[PDB]
């Protein structure tokens, strides 16, 4: 064809300080084709190229979006390039802000006590996150957790419990041997989706 | 206070219902709501700033929208109600929206005044000195 | 602040101009302006109470008077202006009448919005999330 | 005539805690006639007789109006009585409040210093005034004074000066022998009339 096609879509998929941009490839993409990713900070009419060429279908924009939780977000865009020709830019439909960040927990600790199990929810400590910029710092109130408990041995069924803190307690009936837990965080004041955690057993 | 965390999420959820419609139509990228507005909010003129902003959206922005793009008219409206709702709870919790809170003493008095009919206009005017005194007292408390 | 002692005396002097007219016509002897009103004035709802009272006199009490007894109509009016005057100086000295002080950030923004015409309705709606955030921030400061 | 006449007028004349009520006598008043003075506190529909009979044309209502400076004022009235018959009541035209109190100074002290005269304005210390209820207490701000100075020997002319405090200073030209002063107090925020003080000389 005359000109090169544009990436059909461009969108973000982020966790706490894991701001990865994504896009769908153009059709009939030759090996020699790559993509140019550019960033726009809301409140400044001026784009900035981040990668002149990327032979992937995603890019980690965290290093450059470290201000997400203190800003009004960004606008990201991509355009395919092959040789001297390129396509139209395809910008993200919405403005990327903390609202589009999928909540996750760092991990979960389970302890055997008196006659119950004590859970300690460890929040995400991404390595690149500014020192002062902590999870509790960004989301200082209304942090809640949906909890899933599965007994083992046993079938693949779970008991759902709701907790208002990073530490919860589950009374024990005794008869059960091992228990496995997973956690899903949220913030009562926000509509952010949350990511279920990985199985954690005793 | 009561249940403001949920009132926020409601407002937010209502917004996600029209987020993609609008943020796809706005091709300029300057910030309308400057940080300046945030500062007022942090200042004594805070209550008035917040009220003017709610008013702004409810009377200018949203109506004009619903009547410019019917598609999301109902959606824009649903969000608007979520705002009115949130407004009520705010002044029903003093600390937040007092500048929209009408004095109870004044209501009672306006009643007594009207229950005095024509006898009231004289009572009001005759106590004008008492009024200045209160005004005066009030100032002192500054 | 500036010259409020004189503003009071002016108001008072204007009152002495109609004091005998009214206090001769009011034969009931109960207090209209209860101490309750004084309390509101001493409370957070103070600014709003004082504004409602000034409004009350200026819109209900005085007008109704001037148009019930022409004799002192001009005198009632002269007093009314002394009140409007005093009102201005009060909000021009923050501390006193802020609840009548319109946010500057909001004005600037409403302008920018109108200078964007139809492009503005989208910009406003698209930044609604930014709005909720400010609202949210504001609350935090409570 | 059939019934007894009423006092034509009834009005107050007060200084700081010197609340004297006054009235004009009825015409053709017999020796056997006197007056009944009654007090009304604003905010209470109920009059109270203070004197059943007074063969004067004034009455000291201070003892009973001690709350003037913390109240919304009073209403006073009088009616002539002779034998078993009496007249209509004649109430004061306006409500008596602090606004109708004529400001006065307790006295003035004059001192000879370096090369000037120092004036000390002593405010009214009425004996009946409540302990806490002081002049400075009632009128806490904007107390000002109009000052009149006359030289002696010399004609009866005065120099007018305006002061914002209870103490003022008048530079001396030397040549003048004795000086006499009088003071007139007011409150910038109120329209109360003020009473010139008695001559005070060095």
């Amino acid at each position: 064809g005359t000109e090169l096609p544009s990436p059909p879509s461009v969108w973000f998929e982020a966790e706490f300080f894991h701001h990865i941009l994504h896009w769908t490839p153009i059709p009939q993409q030759s090996e020699s084709t790559c993509y140019e990713v550019a960033l726009l900070r809301y409140g400044i009419e001026s784009w900035n190229s981040i990668s002149q060429c990327s032979q992937t279908l995603s890019y980690d924009l965290t290093a450059v979006t470290l201000d997400l939780y203190h800003s009004n977000g960004y606008r990201a865009r991509v355009r395919a390039v092959d040789g001297s020709r390129h396509s139209q830019w395809t910008v993200t439909n919405t403005r990327f802000s903390v609202d589009e960040v999928t909540l996750t927990v760092g991990s979960v600790n389970l302890e055997i006590h008196n006659g119950f199990i004590l859970g300690k929810i460890q929040l995400p400590r991404p390595k690149m996150a500014p020192a002062q910029d902590t999870y509790e710092s960004i989301f200082s109130h209304f942090r809640e957790y949906e909890i899933a408990i599965r007994k083992v041995p046993g079938q693949f069924t779970f008991t759902h419990k709701k907790v208002k803190h990073e530490q919860f307690s589950l009374l024990t009936s005794g008869e059960v041997g091992e228990f496995c837990v997973q956690v899903k965080p949220s913030v009562a004041s926000r509509s952010n989706k949350g990511m279920w955690s990985k199985e954690e057993c005793i | 206070c009561d249940n403001f965390p949920q009132m926020l999420r409601d407002l937010r959820d209502a917004f996600s219902r029209v987020k993609t419609f609008f943020q796809t139509k706005d091709e300029v990228d300057n910030l309308l709501l400057k940080e300046s507005l945030l500062e007022d909010f942090k200042g004594y003129l805070g209550c008035q700033a917040l009220s003017e902003m709610i008013q702004f959206y409810l009377e200018e922005v949203m109506p004009q929208a619903e009547n410019q793009d019917p598609e999301i008219k109902d959606h824009v409206n649903s969000l608007g109600e979520n705002l009115k709702t949130l407004r009520l709870r705010l002044r029903r919790c003093h600390r937040f929206l007092p500048c929209e809170n009408k004095s109870k003493a004044v209501e009672q008095i306006k009643n007594a005044f009207n229950k005095l009919q024509e006898k009231g206009i004289y009572k009001a005017m005759s106590e004008f000195d008492i009024f200045i005194n209160y005004i005066e007292a009030y100032m002192t408390i500054k």
